[PDB]
């Protein structure tokens, strides 16, 4: 809570196109982009890196020492964006992160709250953008029900 | 046009020290001379104003682009946006506008004083701003004193404008007079104390004058808060 939450309906195939649009329309100080698996993190990161994004990635198939080095460098602004999975962002507080992108929508309310909390800093407005496929509809409802909140559609200006 | 604005936003969203040279080349490939005014407005209004953690980055970007006409545009836009905020209706609760003004002040110092370039009185008369704020009351001082501090923070990083530069010290001595005032808020006295420390100055070695007692001077200032 403390962050504005939006969603857009997309297909899996269209997600990178959507990401490119978001990163061409939003004001991103730093962002964290969440995916649902290590393989998907690494593939996405290599791909957007080739296209000129500034990004590091973190996931499960790394040593903790390495993840700690990448987080440290990310906090120091050596890259603008971090692509990562859930398991390892526990307790990370980087004040500059003003945008969280759920590139893959999570399956659980607990995970959802942990993720979007990464863009919420006291005295700073944050934004969470959720890419929702047809297959994510039941989990979107469950999560909205549990939190007692409505995730609004992306504004027209995007 | 919208396609080119998108590319510009993408570039600033993905700018880092390590890709700076490459992103500058891409920006030059993208932004034709006729687009540079829009880019200057975008940089100041949408980035610098709310991304103070990347002020060094964006300052370094200007040094790398090496376009003096663009630099002039950016400075003019910085002053313009400062003035929009200086002439606004002031409320303590408007934390957002106060922060925007502080950030623009921080940036202003970084692209003038920290580069050994003056803040010209024709653009912004900093001493007079303080005196006017005093006249107009605590709500104006709440915006203006932290703004001036963020500007002057840069002076210590200037071989030209570091203390005891007379322009810098004239402002510091007015801040010293304000610091004496019975009803200046303790938070603002602290702002002045922190500025002194940031400038390696002892507040007690400053020389407050009698400008705040000069009611004719105060009544006749060239107004900057309207």
């Amino acid at each position: 809570k403390g962050v504005t939450q939006y969603y857009a309906y997309v297909t899996e195939r269209q997600k990178v196109h959507c990401l490119n649009t978001l990163f061409s329309r939003l004001q991103i100080n730093q962002s964290i982009i969440f995916c649902n698996s290590s393989q998907r993190v690494e593939l996405l990161a290599k791909k957007i890196s080739q296209l000129g994004y500034s990004c590091f990635y973190i996931h499960a198939k790394m040593r903790q020492e390495h993840r700690n080095r990448v987080f440290h460098d990310f906090r120091n602004g050596l890259c603008r964006n971090l692509v990562c999975t859930d398991l390892f962002t526990r307790g990370i507080d980087i004040q500059a992160v003003n945008v969280v992108i759920n590139f893959d929508f999570p399956k659980l309310a607990e995970t959802y709250l942990h993720r979007i909390g990464r863009s919420g800093r006291f005295g700073h407005l944050g934004l969470a953008i959720n890419l929702i496929t047809y297959d994510d509809r039941f989990n979107l409802k469950s999560i909205e029900e549990q939190l007692g909140t409505e995730i609004k559609p992306i504004p027209s200006n995007i | 046009e919208e396609n080119i604005q998108e590319k510009i936003a993408f570039i600033f969203n993905n700018l880092s020290q390590s890709n700076m040279t490459q992103k500058v080349e891409e920006l030059k490939e993208t932004v034709k001379e006729e687009f540079m005014p829009w880019v200057s407005q975008y940089l100041v209004m949408k980035r610098v104003s709310i991304e103070p953690n990347f002020h060094s980055l964006y300052s370094n970007f200007l040094d790398t682009l090496k376009n003096p006409e663009f630099n002039k545009m950016v400075l003019n836009e910085t002053y313009r946006n400062i003035k929009v905020l200086l002439t606004s209706d002031k409320a303590a609760a408007n934390f957002s506008d106060r922060s925007l003004l502080k950030n623009l002040g921080h940036w202003l110092g970084m692209i003038t004083l920290a580069k050994n370039k003056p803040i010209l009185h024709t653009d912004l008369d900093v001493k007079s701003l303080l005196l006017e704020a005093y006249v107009k009351g605590q709500q104006e001082l709440l915006y203006v004193v932290p703004f001036v501090a963020k500007v002057l923070e840069s002076s210590i990083r200037s071989v030209v404008f570091r203390p005891p530069n007379p322009w810098t010290m004239a402002i510091m001595n007015v801040l010293a007079e304000l610091h004496q005032e019975h009803d200046l808020k303790l938070n603002l006295k602290f702002e002045i104390e922190v500025l002194c420390k940031n400038l390696a100055l002892d507040i007690n070695e400053l020389k407050p004058g009698n400008l705040l007692k000069d009611k004719d001077r105060l009544k006749n200032l060239d107004e900057q808060l309207s």
